[PDB]
RNA sequence: UAAUAAUGGUAUGUACUAUGAGUAUGUAUGUAGGUUGAAAACCCUACCCGCUUAGGAUUGCUUAGCAGUCCUUCCCGGCA
């Protein structure tokens, strides 16, 4: 297990956790709703916004440990959206699901995170034979 | 002007707190009673001598 | 058998309640209190302002419910607003239920949905006899 | 029985009624109709108007005032505007019923009429499983 | 007694909008006076009503349990 968070800021449409031991650590997530018009229907949309965000000093300069080295503390965010209209919530799921396959083997496996990129990475649609 | 700005961005809140709370408030509690009587016998024994 | 919904927004004074199944209708409240003296004397009034609103789509052409033949949506919105003391709620609940079976009469039961009107339609007053 | 209540005011969109025995309480029905073009077929809009307002005198303070004097009369008012196409009055009269048993459970049974809400009431739409 | 005004307010109706009570507007600003002007009468007087201050009421009486008040002062509010 982790730590759970509490919600410090709640709201209709806006509502933050934040750890109680490290109150940098948050995850924000933010819900706009819209009703846009497609051909001949009218169409209900949602646009899902998160922020995950970690406070961290990163690198220990190589292998010691000491009390002087009080190096900067840098942040990591990541912040994932995701859109679409809400009856196709059931393949919007999928896709999603799709989506975190697809980046895994390009970041979580890959070399994308230093900054390298893979042509031949292997990438799949939500779809299936 | 920056006082008095930062007055109407507050007294909104003062509205939606303070005579509303102190009326939820005072809405709360109020005098009542009840009472009931009978004729009760108490009974004391005398011997027949 | 009837679907329930659950709320959307939630405020003080506002809560907002919709159907997942079918975002379109929805049925929200806001209610606004006052403090008043009318006769030198201080009175509770509250405000509960209602709506409810359900985008149904039904021409429905002559014996045409056959396929898939989609109609635009059309609007059917119900405003109801609520006003009076706090302290007289009993009697103006009483005086409620007379607003219904009154409208009922004359509309739900008479004919002006379709825009006619009847003076001699039976209408009724909250006390009685 | 209830005192039935008899018009004052006829017209081809107001008519006002009121009781004879005490005409201050009143239930005005007004009607306003239009022509809305969606699907390109024209529709019979009406937006029915129901105004029932009451009058009942004081919150009648204890004692004191109650010998031959009333505090000023206060104002009781419920205003109900019906809106949507006149082709389909039969689903307008099935969700006013709907209405009418969402507005109960929040003001007939519940506590919103002294002024609080109740987000964890049980709402449900008009349609039907 | 009082004028310049900033007269950003409130309540009640009007037309539009409204999956909103939002927009704009008329009216009035507890009760009557003085007053130009910005007549939505700014302000002072007087009378009512509700806050606040800290003092009191026979504080005891009662073959019953009273009583949920009363008066003054500070006192700010019921159009700016």
């Amino acid at each position: 297990a982790n730590k759970p968070m509490q919600p410090i800021t709640s709201t209709a449409n806006k509502i933050v956790w934040s750890d109680p031991t490290r109150l940098s650590t948050t995850f924000s997530a933010s819900l706009l709703r819209q009703r846009v018009k497609v051909g001949i229907a009218e169409l209900n949309n949602v646009s899902g916004q998160y922020v995950s965000v970690y406070k961290r000093p990163a690198p220990k300069p190589e292998g010691c440990a000491d009390a002087c080295v009080i190096m900067p503390n840098e942040n990591q965010s990541i912040r994932t959206v995701i859109s679409g209209s809400a009856e196709n919530l059931a393949t919007l799921k999928a896709e999603w699901e799709t989506h975190k396959r697809n980046v895994d083997t390009l970041f979580a496996s890959g070399n994308a995170g230093l900054g390298f990129l893979d042509p031949t990475a292997a990438i799949v649609s939500s779809d299936t034979t | 002007s920056l006082w008095l700005s930062f007055r109407y961005e507050i007294m909104p809140l003062y509205y939606q707190s303070q005579d509303v709370l102190d009326v939820i408030a005072n809405s709360t509690s109020e005098f009542m009673t009840s009472r009931d009587f009978v004729a009760k016998a108490i009974n004391i024994g005398i011997p027949l001598e």
